[PDB]
């Protein structure tokens, strides 16, 4: 059952039926990211003795830069994705707004009928009280 | 030179607890429930990637939250959820998900590999 409680939280149904129809992947994001997370020994890398003279470690440093440069680009559009995700939320939500605002008009006039339709029977009440 | 889609074997080797923690610390700082989809996932992944049942369970939970929140990312998520459920051994759920993923990108080699591999475990525990 403890195995059934957890089946219950993480259940999801109508959603599955509405999954929206280069793309940098969530996973790719995770990959480029863990190396750069191991900067933890020391997203800005090192820069000081950039001026000294090996041909080869100079390049192995160039690597660190370029695989950090790929990570920032990866991190950049993942953020940039998140932007569109909440950009669509603004749209779906904004139209959910006026649909609902349409319903005020729906019942703003439909209340307008009853208030008028009341009026006539407020009115013929005066008229019948032109008599006992 | 690593893919769009993580191999199922990939999902089986964990992280060094240091590394898992790093991912958390990072989600902590972005702000648990307000953290970026990416960093939240990337922690979930690590969780599913772990071999503790409870870690994994969060991993799925994390992922199902992501799925709820980012329509764009939904297509992808079914795949991680499918891994997640399989790893966790809620196999049917994994068939459920992977079957969904299967329609959208049917021809994907891994979507296939995963569907197929989910199914065996389905029949073989029907023995």
């Amino acid at each position: 059952d403890n195995k059934t409680c957890f089946r219950m939280l993480t259940y999801i149904s109508d959603d599955l039926l509405n999954e929206i129809p280069k793309e940098t992947s969530l996973f790719q994001g995770f990959k480029s990211y863990l190396p750069i997370a191991e900067l933890a020994i020391e997203g800005v890398e090192t820069a000081a003795i950039s001026s000294s003279y090996s041909p080869s470690a100079l390049k192995s440093f160039s690597q660190t830069l370029v695989n950090s440069l790929e990570f920032l680009n990866i991190q950049k559009n993942s953020t940039l994705s998140e932007i569109r995700d909440i950009e669509v939320e603004v749209e779906n939500l904004r139209q959910k707004k006026e649909k609902l605002l349409g319903k005020i008009a729906n019942i703003e006039q439909n209340q307008l009928l009853l208030e008028d339709n009341l009026k006539q029977i407020d009115d013929r009440l005066d008229f019948l009280e032109e008599y006992g | 030179k690593v893919d769009f889609w993580p191999t199922l074997k990939d999902a089986y080797e964990p992280l060094y607890p240091q590394q898992l923690e790093i991912l958390r610390q990072q989600v902590v700082s972005e702000g648990g429930p307000t953290a970026t989809i990416q960093s939240r996932f990337n922690y979930a992944w690590g969780l599913i990637k772990s071999t503790d049942v409870n870690d994994e369970r969060l991993g799925v939970k994390i992922l199902t939250d992501i799925y709820k929140e980012a329509e764009s990312r939904r297509r992808e998520c079914l795949y991680y959820l499918t891994i997640g459920c399989y790893k966790l051994g809620e196999y049917s759920m994994a068939k459920r998900y992977v079957d969904t993923l299967f329609e959208h990108e049917r021809n994907n080699k891994q979507v296939g590999a995963l569907k197929s591999m989910v199914e065996d475990k389905i029949q073989k525990e029907t023995l």
